[PDB]
């Protein structure tokens, strides 16, 4: 539990992400706020996304709750923030670190997937006007991620 | 006419059908022994037609060894008299009664029969009739530490049901020529040669729709074959196949026949050369016990054991058995002749239980034919076992002396145990350690802790309760039943009420867990299994698990510097679906009832809690607004349950509850398939809904269709109960107001500054001040699955089978949606007795205080094919630390309550470490990487202060303790583990 959260948490310090910071809350261990950097390739560009991220009391036998707290405007991303990733729900080993969770979610904004989705509406959007897509993406990560 | 409130968690494992042919099955039990009674009280709380018991030997003081129906005031009364009476009342639907005299053709009667503590003559004269006129007969022998059963069910039993699994069921990919099926991506049949499949919705090869079953020929994990498809098509595209489960004939052989070459089942491959020797050894036994008018031999005397050696020398030439006799082994059988122990006769008792419900059902696979088994190492080699030891004393541990001794009876006597939980096992052990004699001595005591309640569904594993006993609190009627099952333990037990978790430890404190002897968990869940394996770990005391799921059981003993703990196993978790598989594509009735139950939360809970939130705290819009996720949501939930929906009669909740109908069947369903039409294709060109997504379609709400009504009946229900209301049932009114209801238009939206800060502001204002609303309160509905006048469950299956008949799944009926919904655990009585009886023998390794870690055992079984297994416990890992042997768990550093940068220094100056993190339960009291002033302004403080500082609470009276997990780096950087710190205040 808390060993293997401050190995992670080690981990983090001494090898840079350089696209990510995730810190304890306040000196609580099992709550976490992570940023993640939108990607270069991406109308995400130039914003700054939170995550609030809870360890479970089993962890790393459980997943991590991760959800996102700045509203993004992206087809497997609800209103809630909740995360439609495979290593968060039923795929979750204890075997994979934080470090690759970000990672993961830095890839999913990369490229959605669509074929799946989470929001309905907006993978109508995507799919059929790719325009529009990009307009509403670039404005949402303009009013919320940014400031 | 199955009572369902009373069989409810045994159904889920036997069945509706298997109780229905058990309840017209009759049961006759020869011998009213430890055994026979453990046999027919399993069988009684199991729901048999009928039991007959038969034993009219007057009872005697010894038998007490391991009898809980018979007291000392009953001796020189026939047993089955004096137990009838006490057994009657286990069960109100399970008639018992005596049989003075049995005859043969009386048999007839019964459906099986459970011979002990009988003659090998009369097992013979019996078998020859119960075999030929096709009559189950099982015969289960118990001596000492050892044990036989032996079980003849005709030689044309027909076994339905050969493991007790369910039917393999998964999709298919696609469907070649030659007959290789081909399952999904990283999706595994696990089918095995030889098994039956039938494949349904295959598109391309409608043949195999048929039904016909199939062979399988395992090719891979991910694929098979069936043999050749040619004439029926080319090529299949998906599709779902599923195993067909066919009966097996298994014929059995008579006792005389099988004598001579018997068919053994091995409990233990470790030692295989043994129940060959057994077969001697208990025949030999009851040739002794016939040449000396039934007098097993004495207790640890070395004549008596010749003569049986030389029997069973005898018995082995007349066999023509061309094995070796173990001389060692069967003078030890020799020795325990006349041993009566409770432990093994639960577990026998509850083998044999099983044994009888597999032959009344016709279910699972059944011990073929001989089962011999021995815990040997349990014999005690601490103290001194002779024959003037093991000699009966005239009181009602004879049984159990004479296997173990005087000295180890006083031993057992003195301890001081911990039971946590009271439930089936827990019952089960007390029975056990009641029988024994457990802290029966001066400085004996016993805990026994749980907080619940009895209902009426525990009363059919849990034999210690009564219906009289419903509503009140397990720990005390347990206490009750135990004492007045043996009248020593007046005053020797104590029965809390507490919750043991991190808030009881005020009661559960050092001075309590500083005179326990071991530990004995008999819980449910992991979270508390944790926490008192962390306890114990902490406390070093030995500890006893032990689970059980359906027929499977499993038992672990946890030994202090010697063995690793719970904690450091880790078992198959839960599997939770995906959101995105719940939210709009099911394909499985799982994931609708899941849907159900989260709809359930978010309508009848969620915003009653809001509600009542909003009108306690003073704060808490400004609160919500900038720490809730979804601030909007909560403000529309107020809204609407406040003022804007706000019911005034039933006739509004009839209402509501049409239009929630309508809001989650019918428009979602639109606007999921306006987004995604059944044409639309993928990115790939493949057709979007195929495979595991199946296209819904909107349904039209019929008020004579069942579903629909009983969905209606059940929302309106809960509304009325959340806004206190009087609800009804008749359907004339319900029909009366839905005839009159305008739907609202609907068509899907196809979408195409700082204001919303302004819109949630006007949304927070309409509501009423909370001064204006004084002891207005709206009841939450908590979910209860065991209440059937609650419309819980009825809500619940409501809406997953018309979730399924939106995605065409197959309905589920209520009893499937009880159980996947409340997350209810099968259990048995049979499996609770066999995991106790393992206990209770790990129970008196622990007490002799053996060292090496071969001489324990972890046990695990599975009753539904008669598997048993034992297997060393894993030792606990060693480290280097310093160049020093250290051990990971049970190993930690003592220091005084000092200073912050003193505990740093003596890690420096001693270990030769670099601390880098320092916790202590869920605080970061120190770290590396911390700004400098932050650790400056802490380290000159001690560790008691810095914990009150960092957790904002003074530490309590009773705690005398803190343990701090620390992680440190060598002097070069290099992570090493190193064990916890206990800072002593
Ligand atoms: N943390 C705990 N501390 C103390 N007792 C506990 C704890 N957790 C569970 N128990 C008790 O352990 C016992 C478990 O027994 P069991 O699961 O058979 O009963 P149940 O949960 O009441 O029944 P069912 O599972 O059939 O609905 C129950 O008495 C439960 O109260
Ligand atoms: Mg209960
Ligand atoms: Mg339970």
């Amino acid at each position: 539990a808390l060993k293997r959260i401050n190995r992670e948490l080690a981990d983090l310090g001494k090898d840079p992400p350089s696209s990510s910071s995730a810190g304890p809350v306040g000196d609580d261990l099992f709550h976490w706020q992570a940023t993640i950097m939108g990607p270069a390739d991406s109308p995400y560009a130039g914003g700054v996304f939170f995550l609030s991220i809870h360890f479970p009391t089993d962890y790393p036998f459980k997943p991590p709750k991760v959800n996102f707290t700045t509203r993004i405007y992206h087809p497997n991303i609800n209103s809630n923030g909740s995360i439609c990733l495979d290593i968060l729900r039923d795929q979750w080993s204890p075997a994979l670190t934080i470090s690759k969770v970000l990672l993961s979610i830095s890839s999913l904004l990369t490229d959605p997937n669509p074929d799946d989705p989470l929001v309905p509406e907006i993978a109508h959007v995507y799919k059929t006007d790719r325009s529009r897509y990009e307009l509403s993406a670039r404005e949402w990560t303009r009013k919320y991620a940014i400031g | 006419t199955i009572d369902e409130g009373l069989y409810s968690r045994q159904l889920y494992v036997l069945g509706h059908e298997a109780m229905k042919q058990m309840s017209q099955s009759n049961v006759l039990i020869i011998g009213c022994k430890g055994l026979g009674v453990e046999i027919a009280k399993n069988v009684c709380l199991a729901g048999v037609k009928s039991v007959t018991l038969y034993d009219p030997q007057p009872t005697r003081i010894e038998d007490l060894s391991s009898q809980y129906f018979l007291t000392e005031d009953d001796i020189g009364v026939p047993r089955a008299k004096v137990t009838v009476s006490k057994l009657a009342e286990l069960n109100q639907y399970v008639p018992v009664s005596v049989v003075d005299e049995l005859s043969t053709e009386y048999l007839k009667n019964f459906k099986c029969v459970v011979v002990t503590e009988t003659s090998l003559t009369k097992q013979l004269e019996i078998n020859d009739f119960t075999h030929k006129n096709h009559i189950a007969y099982i015969a289960a022998d118990s001596r000492g530490l050892f044990g036989s059963i032996f079980c003849d069910f005709g030689e044309n039993f027909i076994c339905t049901d050969t493991d007790g699994n369910e039917p393999l069921t998964g999709m298919i990919a696609s469907i070649t020529d030659d007959g290789v099926v081909t399952m999904l991506e990283e999706t595994r049949h696990g089918l095995e040669n030889g098994d039956f499949v039938k494949f349904t919705e295959v598109k391309g090869m409608p043949g195999l729709n048929d039904g016909t079953p199939r062979k399988v020929e395992v090719k891979g994990p991910y694929t098979f074959s069936i043999g050749s498809v040619k004439d029926l098509g080319s090529a299949g595209y998906n599709g779902v196949f599923t195993q067909v489960k066919v009966p097996t004939k298994i014929s059995f052989k008579s006792l005389r026949e099988s004598l001579k070459d018997p068919e053994y089942v091995y409990p233990d491959f470790g030692k295989m050369m043994r129940p060959p020797q057994y077969h001697i050894a208990f025949q030999a036994l009851s040739a002794f016990a016939d040449a000396h008018e039934g007098s097993l031999p004495r207790p640890r005397n070395d004549i008596d054991a010749a003569e049986f050696f030389e029997f069973c020398k005898k018995i082995a030439s007349t066999l023509q058995f061309d094995v070796e006799l173990d001389e060692k082994l069967i003078k030890e059988i020799s020795y325990q002749a006349r041993g009566d122990l409770v432990a093994m006769s639960a577990f026998l008792g509850g083998a044999v239980a099983q044994e009888v419900l597999k032959a009344t059902t016709s279910k699972f696979y059944p011990l073929k034919q001989y089962f011999y088994f021995d815990s040997l190492e349990s014999l005690p080699s601490s103290v001194t076992i002779s024959e003037e030891t093991c000699k009966p004393r005239g009181c009602r541990y004879d049984g159990q002396i004479a296997v173990f001794g005087s000295e180890f009876q006083e031993k057992i006597a003195s301890l001081s145990t911990f039971l946590v939980g009271a439930g089936a096992i827990g019952c089960e052990m007390l029975k056990n350690w009641a029988m024994m004699g457990v802290a029966t001595g001066e400085s004996g005591h016993i805990s026994v802790t749980d907080m619940d309640s009895i209902e009426k569904s525990n009363l059919n594993r849990q034999f210690l309760f009564r219906p009289r006993d419903v509503g009140k609190l397990k720990s005390e009627c347990a206490s009750t039943a135990v004492s007045i099952m043996n009248p020593s333990l007046t005053g020797k037990i104590t029965s809390y009420q507490e919750r043991v978790g991190p808030e009881s430890e005020g009661i559960f404190g050092d001075e309590f867990f500083e005179k326990l002897s071991l530990v004995t968990n008999a819980l449910d869940n992991v979270e508390a299994r944790m926490y008192v394996d962390r306890r114990c770990v902490f406390f070093e005391k030995p500890l006893l698990e032990s689970g059980t799921l359906g027929t499977k059981g499993n038992t672990q003993v946890v030994v202090p510097h010697l063995t690793e703990s719970y904690g450091s196993s880790q078992d198959p978790p839960e599997k939770s679906f995906p959101i995105c598989t719940l939210k709009n594509f099911p394909n499985r009735i799982e994931h609708t009832i899941a849907w159900a139950r989260d709809l359930f939360e978010g309508l009848f809970k969620q915003p009653i809690d809001n509600v009542n939130m909003y009108l306690s705290s003073p704060n808490f819009l400004e609160t919500s607004l900038k720490t809730s996720s979804n601030p909007r949501e909560v403000l529309e939930n107020i809204r609407d349950y406040l003022v804007t929906e706000k019911p005034l009669s039933f006739e509004e909740c009839i209402m509501w509850a049409r239009l929630q109908f309508d809001k989650f069947f019918n428009n979602n369903i639109q606007q999921l398939l306006f987004n995604f039409p059944k044409d639309s294709v993928t990115s790939t060109g493949q057709p979007f809904w195929s495979g595991p997504k199946r296209a819904p379609t909107p349904l039209s709400f019929d008020i004579h269709n069942r579903e629909h009504f009983d969905f209606i009946v059940a929302a309106a229900s809960l509304y009325a109960f959340n806004y206190g209301l009087k609800s009804e049932t008749d359907p004339a009114i319900y029909e009366r107001v839905l005839a009159g209801y305008n739907p609202p238009p609907f068509a899907p939206k196809s979408g195409i500054a700082n204001k919303d800060k302004q819109e949630l502001k006007s949304i927070a204002d309409s509501l009423p001040p909370p001064s204006s609303l004084v002891g207005f309160r709206l009841t939450p509905a908590e979910f209860e699955k065991d209440d059937d006048s609650n419309h819980h469950i009825d809500f619940i299956t409501a809406a997953s089978n018309l979730r399924a008949m939106n995605y065409d799944i197959t309905p589920a009926d209520r009893f499937k949606t009880k159980f996947v919904a409340g997350k209810i655990v099968p259990a048995m009585c049979t499996s609770t007795a066999v995991v106790s009886g393992l206990v209770c023998l790990e129970l008196v390794k622990l007490v002799d205080g053996k060292k090496k870690i071969e001489e324990y055992k972890n046990g695990f079984f599975n009753l539904a094919i008669g598997l048993f297994t034992f297997s060393d416990p894993i030792a606990s890992p060693k480290m280097k630390v310093n160049g020093k042997e250290i051990d990971k768990i049970w190993d930690r550093y003592n220091l005084p309550d000092c200073t912050l940068q003193e505990l740093i220094d003596y890690f420096q100056k001693e270990e030769g470490l670099e601390v880098t993190m320092l916790s202590s339960g869920v605080s970061l009291l120190y770290a590396n990487f911390q700004p400098p002033k932050k650790l400056a302004e802490r380290l000159p403080l001690k560790i008691s202060e810095l914990v009150e500082q960092i957790t904002k609470k003074k530490l309590e009276p009773f705690r005398k303790h803190l343990v701090l997990e620390i992680c440190c780096d060598d002097a070069n950087g290099e992570d090493v583990e190193v064990p916890f710190i206990c800072i002593k205040l």
